[PDB]
């Protein structure tokens, strides 16, 4: 499972 | 209610980890038509993200129960992962249609038309993530448009290390990667986005930093486990 | 279907969506049936991570409310908010506790079943104590503390002291006295009896609930060094 | 805060 772009 | 009340509860309710609240609040706050200041536009962004986030991930471990079961216990797996996956819809058609009616028309630079476009991405690929039958390439392709028109976008208007950049970068290699099973094109384009900004970690700022490096190390944590 | 019921109560159990998981126990317990003790804890597992999760959201903006000293248009969003929150959690307790009145504790039919549901019935009656004010609030304070301490005497008299089941009712029994009653040295007499008990009749223990019952006992010392603090 | 009884569970 890739990581996408967290919460800032 | 005036668009700076609603602001004010959905910052209460993000603290309150009631995050469909939170959504309900900058849902309206949209719907008023005006322009989204950039603290808004996050709060909505991160009140939509944990609302589908919670759904994609019950959704996949439901999937991975239905197919794990050959009986009448599929039959139940089945309606519950479809009852999952239409909350899910629901979630993603509510945010995809705030994106066409207001928010990517009244983006008025750059950097909020990526924002938005990459947002518009996103929801798609959540979609994707999700679609059977003669709908999956409709949505692939929907999202693989939105994304483009925000990567070519970005790469002429905004600066290597801009985290709004290199989170469309990151997003955009995991729909290459995930979504169309390009692992090629996913890895080249995660390497020249690392790469590219690497190179300038100068010229970042106060306010960006930690988000830009962040994930910069996501872009090569991902290349790390395609390399693999 | 009983069975279907507690079926998809287990499935909404493993994708974390426990309304659904407490919807599904719920009208189990409506069919009026006595609950198996793998039903009940389904159960009991559903609403304490319904209510939890509105006691936590409760604390976070009812803290808010007090940091918030007037400055007045954020303490009345705040307070706003926390009353609307309540009310969310006052309807998840009152569901709880009328199953407990209308089916659980009626029929509990062997002991270890009544201390069970008579310490449910003490739980949410704190919950709500823990968040009432004026009126209302000494008559559920006075329930909380007759449920636990019928559950309590059923328990001394019946349980063996390293049971599961009476070390939680002495734990959350002890936690209504400092926390709900502010009497700490109450709470850490009944913590510490309880704990000195189980550890005399080590022997009690069984190998299926021994990890439960060491926990436990963990949780009582760690209050007690807490409220002799 | 005090700790009170878990989920088994
Ligand atoms: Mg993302
Ligand atoms: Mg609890």
């Amino acid at each position: 499972r890739s990581t996408s772009t967290p919460n800032v | 209610m005036d668009k700076n009340e609603l602001v004010q509860k959905a910052k209460l309710a993000e603290q309150a980890e009631r995050y469909d609240d939170m959504a309900a609040c900058m849902k309206s706050v949209t719907e008023q038509g005006a322009e989204l200041s950039n603290e808004e536009r996050n709060l909505l962004s991160v009140a939509y993200k944990n609302v589908v986030g919670a759904r994609r991930s019950s959704w996949r471990v439901v999937s991975s129960i239905e197919q794990k079961t050959e009986e009448k216990k599929q039959q139940m797996a089945r309606e519950y992962r479809e009852k999952i996956e239409t909350e899910l819809r629901d979630i993603c058609n509510d945010v995809l249609s705030l994106l066409e009616k207001f928010l990517i028309p009244n983006a008025s630079q750059a950097e909020s038309k990526v924002f938005y476009l990459k947002m518009k991405g996103d929801y798609y690929r959540y979609l994707a993530e999700v679609a059977a039958g003669d709908d999956k390439k409709g949505i692939v392709d929907q999202s693989q448009q939105a994304y483009q028109e925000a990567f070519e976008i970005s790469k002429k208007e905004m600066q290597p290390t801009h985290p709004i950049r290199l989170g469309l970068a990151l997003n955009f290699s995991v729909f290459y990667y995930e979504i169309l099973n390009s692992p090629e094109k996913a890895c080249s384009l995660a390497k020249t986005a690392f790469d590219e900004a690497i190179a300038e970690l100068d010229t970042l700022s106060e306010e960006s930093y930690k988000d830009s490096t962040l994930i910069m190390q996501l872009l090569r944590d991902n290349l790390t486990l395609w390399t693999s």
